[PDB]
């Protein structure tokens, strides 16, 4: 079938005469660069913080988790435009309150709604995250004994995930896994909510810088030949058209969701980079299509 | 352009020397003979499938990979077999045990490396490489196992060349072995996931087609091979000749694969007529379009009849009328319209190089990629779990290094491949 | 004074071999004569290898004909970005070194199939890469878009919907030759159902020769290059308009051949004899540039086109009263010595911008959909470096194509 939802945001980083322009008149989720409008789901501007960007993008994924709908969230777009630094990357005891990213916002309130329902539970619920990166299209689990080994017929489910009771241990995890991360490097952090016959996972993916200079892009590319695939029923999915798309396979399946975070320059020195994020959005935005 | 192709198995083998057998002499070179071709222009192309050395020794760039000696020993003991250097051998003088295991992960393993040594010694051969061919059968050892291991490595190796594979499906009927449904799903597995062209033939959608369609009474399989051999030359080689409109490889790949799966097509060569009487000649055109498009004379087992059609590509050979090619085509389009898929205005990839093949007026190979091929994987599929259900010889597996978790894997994977693939018939 | 001309694509190059044919043919210039004055590329040697062992071998400079060894692809995004970048800069060198060569001249005749991967794509921003180098002039490309219904290619939209759109922003006009509307031109006026490619290219090869060849060649009334564009496209939009012969007789069955002007040139309204599925189905004329060659009397001419102009039913756009450029030339046409042309006195390649395209556009923008809607060979693209933008954002660009085709008309 279609997944639930498949939507758009993008996300102007920080200047340092912007090239991103949000009209005066507008529904709030339109930006013109280059002459060019592009709409999608959520246009967040350089003052949006994060706890605003969590709460309008990734909040409404949490009860859809707990419902048992896999859920994926991904940053993408030029080096240097907040991707790590809007989902969570940075282990959260080194970060500011106000700068915490989608990853200890969302496992925040992972936690706080398991604890208001294990009373009034049927079964009891278990929480984990695993740590897995993409160098030059191969999986690597870095939080196993063997991080810098490829992994192969088993990266889809096969990999280390370690139990989540508080922040701390999600510190833990993160700082592990940094330490044991190696010209892409796509990174994925996914916290697991598992019972006895569910098992749903909130994919929080922080993929390598898009600039230029298969093709850099191919996963998220693969990702909207999948999304497409799957509206037309192909009745063949290509998962295997990239790694990424392999891995987050359980992921991209029917009534799961789809979030993508176009993170972009404000400085004119990267509009062509800005452009073909912005056009990236669009495309995947169309596929999103009878969805 | 070129392409390296590859002998995988005993099967993927005996039709080498099939494939190489034709070929040859759809490029006059005679075993170690050159180039005596009865024209000039089997030759400003062959590249695609030889190399340079002494100068009447142009020698087939293809691997012989297989665990069983006796084997290899037959195809280069016999007629073209003295034309492969031996570098070419790639041999497993191993047991080469029927198992998709043992050719996969305990015996095949080893012998790799030194078959990934010469992949790659023809690769860098010259020029520019294309793609690689791959014969071989989805019901045994040295076929699905290990040459399904070579292009999982290939893929790797070069994700930018393609990868066509000719796969002998497990006919349905009778299964000339007995695991059958465990090497298969196995392999089609990895080519579901590599590849990405794959055209299934079937022995016996081969008998009928050759028994029927041929009133061949002793089809021996040098025949079937030949048959086979006589479409993946109208394929390759074929376009590698020039054409009023030609195309190669991707063409053909990029206006067949609507979806990255790599989809297997269903080969169909055009005049299909018995020797003397039946060389009715009515090729005028309508008679080739009548022949590839019926049910009967698909390679495959399934039925296009049973099943709408994404792509097709008929890749014709032989002086007409861009016009009665083209025009065909449409009627053909629409007096069956019901089966041939909407969202695709034209399925339909007409290709048209000149030459015909050697002794013939006209020919056109057909590349379908119908929708009907899903009812050969469910078969398949089938015949697993009734006896993967019961894990009937599957300590010959286990016993080599093996997953109970490998099997259910591939099934899964190539069973969900089946599901996919109704997603157009609808 | 002068015109390049970039044939591009297999296809564009076939026609090319041929529209270079009929010319020496008509010029004395026997296999080794003079020299060219155009190029050819493809991303598929062996094609451009035919002009480099077929006919008309050595009347080119192995200069002026450009190949990638590499791989075709019948897909846009590859053509245009990935592969057919790599060889552009070559490609533009000649048309900046044949361009330099000249004395003064008008532009370049770029001859490109729509829907292919060479054609589509690489011509993309060739022409791209020529409205930024020489603005200052004449950009005539003519194309052979998309059989209506008797397309080759399984994405030819894809391919089409991308090379117009890139092209549209870059081109002076466009002038389009539907290879199947030619079809029935050799089935119902010359009578063969055994066309070869070969043949369609003899006839593009007449049209295309009323347009340069016989034109830069002096005349009663000569039409310059600029001339075209400048009466022949209200709109900046690198309009399309459709070519069109008149004596298309057959030199062997029938033989009225002397059929005066007062015929031939209303054998160029009636929709089939257009070299183009695009029957003028409601699309009125808003311009039409009648080009005439052999004996023709002005009069005869201004007259002729008189009665036209009151026949009515041929409609013509409102905002515009009249809309017919008379090109007069004297050397009648010339047909192939032995083809099967008739080889008349006289002819009319007329050419005109036809609200009529609403549709032909239409008809193959819809097709685009179908497939996007389901990202058909969509990951053929993706994966060589274009977007879910691109696609999107050129269909877009063509909608507003479809509009533009529509308010430049059926309104007043
Ligand atoms: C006197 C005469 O015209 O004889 C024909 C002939 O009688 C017929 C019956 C041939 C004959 O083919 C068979 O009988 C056949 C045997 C086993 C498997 C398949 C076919 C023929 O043997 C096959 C042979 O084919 C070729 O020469 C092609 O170039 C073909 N070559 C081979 O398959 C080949 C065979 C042996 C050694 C090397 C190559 C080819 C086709 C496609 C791509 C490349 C090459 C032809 C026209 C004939 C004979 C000789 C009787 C036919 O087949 C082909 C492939 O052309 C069978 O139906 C067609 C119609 C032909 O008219
Ligand atoms: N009139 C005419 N049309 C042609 C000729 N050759 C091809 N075409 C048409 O042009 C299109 C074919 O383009 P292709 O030959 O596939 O491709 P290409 O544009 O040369 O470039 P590539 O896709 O990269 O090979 C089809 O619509 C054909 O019908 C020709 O010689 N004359
Ligand atoms: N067409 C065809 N099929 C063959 C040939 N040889 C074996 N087969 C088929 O291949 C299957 C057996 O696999 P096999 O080739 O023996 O495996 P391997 O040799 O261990 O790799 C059976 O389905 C046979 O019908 C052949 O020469 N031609
Ligand atoms: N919205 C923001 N607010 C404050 N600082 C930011 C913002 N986005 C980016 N930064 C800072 O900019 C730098 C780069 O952010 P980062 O996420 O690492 O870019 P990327 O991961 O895309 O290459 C880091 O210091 C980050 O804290
Ligand atoms: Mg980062
Ligand atoms: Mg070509
Ligand atoms: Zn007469």
């Amino acid at each position: 079938a279609k997944l639930s939802a498949v939507r758009i945001a993008v996300r102007e980083a920080p200047y340092r005469p912007s090239v991103v322009q949000f009209p005066p008149w507008s529904d709030g989720k339109s930006l013109i660069v280059d002459q060019n409008e592009f709409h999608f789901d959520h246009a967040f501007p350089a003052t949006i913080s994060q706890d605003e960007m969590y709460q309008a993008l990734i909040l409404p994924l949490v009860d859809k988790l707990l419902e048992g709908f896999q859920c994926t969230a991904l940053a993408y777009g030029q080096t240097g435009t907040g991707k790590s630094y809007s989902m969570g990357m940075t282990p959260p005891g080194e970060i500011l309150p106000e700068h915490l990213g989608i990853l200890p916002r969302a496992l925040g309130d992972i936690f706080e709604r398991v604890t208001a329902r294990q009373e009034n539970n049927k079964d009891a619920i278990q929480v984990y995250a695993s740590f897995i990166e993409i160098y030059n299209e191969k999986p690597f689990d870095l939080l196993g004994s063997t991080p810098h080994m490829p992994m192969v017929a088993a990266r889809c489910q096969r990999c280390t995930c370690l139990p989540l009771h508080s922040q701390a241990d999600l510190h833990h995890i993160l700082e592990l896994g940094t330490r044991n991360r190696r010209s892409r490097s796509h990174a994925i952090v996914t916290i697991h909510v598992k019972s006895k016959t569910h098992h749903s996972r909130m994919n929080i993916v922080d993929l390598a810088g898009s600039e230029g200079v298969v093709n850099i892009n191919l996963g998220l590319l693969s990702i909207n030949k999948v999304v497409m695939s799957m509206a037309a029923g192909h009745t063949v999915i290509p998962y295997r058209d990239s790694v990424l798309t392999t891995v987050l396979q359980a992921s991209l399946t029917a009534q799961s969701y789809l979030t993508f975070l176009a993170c972009i320059s404000p400085h004119q020195c990267d509009l062509s980079e800005t452009l073909s994020t912005l056009r990236f959005g669009t495309s995947a935005k169309a596929a999103a299509l009878e969805h | 352009r070129e392409i390296v192709h590859i002998q995988a198995g005993q099967c993927g083998n005996q039709i080498g020397a099939k494939f190489w057998e034709v070929i040859s002499d759809e490029h006059g070179i005679d075993p170690t003979g050159s180039y005596h071709g009865d024209s000039d222009l089997q030759l400003e192309r062959i590249n695609v499938y030889y190399n340079e050395a002494a100068g009447n020794k142009y020698v087939p760039r293809a691997i012989l990979v297989d665990l069983e000696p006796g084997t290899m020993d037959s195809v280069r003991s016999g007629p073209f077999g003295q034309i492969f250097r031996p570098d070419n051998f790639v041999f497993g003088q191993s047991g080469a045990g029927n198992n998709w295991a043992k050719g996969h992960y305990t015996e095949g393993a080893e012998l790799v490396d030194s078959v990934l040594d010469v992949v790659r010694k023809e690769s860098e051969s010259c020029d520019c490489l294309q793609g690689f061919q791959l014969t071989h059968s989805l019901g045994g050892g040295t076929g699905s196992g290990m040459g399904t291991l070579l292009i999982s490595k290939i893929r790797e190796e070069y994700p930018d060349r393609i990868m066509n594979t000719f796969s002998v499906v497990p006919s349905p009927k009778v299964s000339d072995t007995v695991v059958e449904p465990y090497n298969a799903t196995l392999s089609v597995h990895q080519l579901v996931e590599n590849t990405d062209e794959t055209y299934c033939i079937d022995n016996e959608a081969l008998y009928d087609i050759c028994f029927r369609t041929l009133k061949l009474t002793t089809p021996t399989y040098g025949d079937l091979n030949h048959l086979v051999s006589a479409t993946m030359s109208g394929v390759t080689t074929c376009l590698r000749f020039p054409g009023q409109l030609n195309a190669d490889l991707r063409k053909l790949a990029v206006n067949m694969v609507p979806f990255p799966r790599l989809h297997f097509f269903m080969p169909g060569f055009a005049p299909l007529t018995s020797r003397g009487s039946q060389q009715y000649r009515a090729l005028t055109v309508p008679e080739l379009t009548q022949q590839m498009f019926d049910a009967k004379n698909m390679m495959a087992a399934c039925d296009p009849r049973h099943g709408r059609y994404l792509t097709v590509a008929a890749v014709f050979r032989g002086r007409m009328s861009m016009k009665e090619v083209d025009e065909q085509m449409l009627n053909v389009q629409n007096k069956n319209s019901s089966y041939f898929v909407e969202w695709i205005p034209n399925n339909v990839k007409t290709a048209v190089c000149d030459i015909p093949p050697r002794g013939l007026k006209m020919s056109a190979t057909f590349i379908g990629n119908s929708t009907a091929i899903q009812e050969l994987f469910k078969r398949i599929s089938e015949q697993f779990t009734a006896m993967f259900r019961r894990k009937a010889f599957l300590h010959w597996y286990t016993g080599e290094g093996m997953d109970e978790m490998e099997f259910t894997e591939a099934e899964s994977n190539m069973n969900d491949l089946v599901s996919e693939y109704q997603q157009y018939q609808d | 004074r002068e015109c390049i001309s970039i044939h591009v694509g297999q296809a564009g190059v076939q026609i090319g071999n041929a529209c270079w044919e009929l010319y020496c043919l008509e010029h004395g210039i026997q296999p080794d004569g003079h020299v060219p004055r155009a190029v050819f590329v493809d991303l598929e040697p062996t094609v451009i290898d035919e002009v480099r062992t077929g006919t008309y071998r050595q009347l080119f400079h192995p200069e002026q004909l450009i190949t990638g060894k590499e791989d075709a692809a019948n897909n846009y995004a590859r053509g245009h970005y990935t592969i057919g970048k790599e060889i552009i800069d070559l490609v533009l060198d000649r048309i900046r070194k044949l361009a330099d060569q000249c004395t003064g001249l008008q532009g370049f005749s770029v001859f490109h199939s729509f829907g292919g991967g060479t054609g589509s794509g690489f011509t993309s921003l060739l022409m791209e890469r020529l409205s930024v180098d020489y603005g200052k002039k004449s950009k005539l490309e003519f194309s052979i878009y998309p059989a209506p219904q008797v397309s080759t290619a399984v994405v030819e939209p894809y391919n089409s919907i991308l090379t117009t759109h890139t092209t549209l922003e870059h081109s002076d006009c466009a002038f389009m030759v539907d290879n199947e509307a030619i079809y029935d031109i050799c089935r119902r006026n010359l009578d063969i159902e055994r066309p070869t490619y070969t043949n369609l290219n003899r006839l593009i090869g007449q049209i295309v020769s009323s347009i340069t060849a016989s034109l830069r060649f002096d005349g009663a009334l000569n039409v310059d290059l600029t001339e075209f564009q400048t009466n022949l496209v209200p709109y900046p939009r690198g309009h399309f308009p459709l070519a069109t012969y008149a004596p298309v007789i057959s030199a062997e069955k029938a033989y009225h051949e002397q059929l005066s002007v007062a015929e031939i040139t209303n054998a160029c309204f009636e929709p089939a004899n257009q070299m183009v599925k695009c029957d003028p189905r409601h699309g009125k004329y808003m311009a039409c540039c009648l080009l005439y060659r052999g004996d023709v009397v002005p009069k005869d001419v201004n007259a002729a086109i008189a009665t036209i102009k009151t026949k009515r039913t041929i409609q013509f756009v409102d905002w515009c009263p009249t809309g017919f450029k008379v090109g007069i030339n004297y050397e009648p046409p010339t047909v192939v010595p032995g083809g099967d042309l008739a080889k008349v006195q006289r002819a009319v390649c007329m050419l005109s911008n036809t609200t009529a395209i609403a549709e032909a556009w239409a008809r193959l923008d819809h097709k685009f959909d179908l497939m996007y809607a389901k990202r058909a060979f969509v990951h053929w693209y993706v994966g060589e470096g274009m977007e879910e933008g691109e696609f999107s954002e050129a269909r877009e660009d063509m909608a507003a194509l479809e509009k533009d085709y529509e308010e430049v008309g059926v309104d007043s």
